[PDB]
């Protein structure tokens, strides 16, 4: 029925955010204020494409 | 007797012609209807034998709390 295409493990690498959930929760309000633009771009991509493979960048 | 109680042969003759035409048309119509019913039941493309499917108007096309539906 066709082969599923997957990104290679190289294109899935990124500088991770390695802080715990308490740090994230303590920063969440200002983080949502400051980083609104790329987050909203990503969520719109994610919900229009319905494919995680199309919103890696 | 013929003048008082009966008619000429042409009346019965042409009444018979009318009767025969009506009956033969009804017969061919019956056969055609049987064939049309057979085809409509086998193919489902006709107005007849339409079995319900689900109304597409029930689907909710709104964002569904996760991106992949
Ligand atoms: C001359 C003497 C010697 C010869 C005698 C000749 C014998 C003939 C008499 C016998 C009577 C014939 C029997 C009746 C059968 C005919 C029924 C029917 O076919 O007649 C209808 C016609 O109706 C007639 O009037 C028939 C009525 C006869 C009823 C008989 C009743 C007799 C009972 C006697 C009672 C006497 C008194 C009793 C005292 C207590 C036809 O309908 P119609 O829609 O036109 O058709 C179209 C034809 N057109 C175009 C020509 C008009």
């Amino acid at each position: 029925p066709g082969i599923v295409e997957l990104p290679t493990l190289e294109d899935l690498k990124v500088q991770e955010v390695k802080v715990s959930s308490s740090v994230l929760k303590a920063a969440a309000h200002h983080y949502g204020a400051q980083c609104d633009k790329p987050n909203k771009e990503f969520m719109l991509c994610r919900w229009e494409e319905k494919d995680p493979r199309r919103c890696l960048e | 007797i013929a003048r008082t109680f009966y008619d000429g042969p042409e009346k019965n003759y042409e009444k018979t012609m009318a009767i025969l035409q009506i009956e033969a048309e009804k017969a061919e119509l019956r056969l055609k209807e049987l064939e049309v019913r057979r085809l409509m039941r086998a193919r489902g493309d006709g107005p007849w034998y339409q079995y319900p499917t689900i109304d597409k108007a029930l689907i909710d096309h709104s964002p569904k709390t996760t991106p992949d539906n």
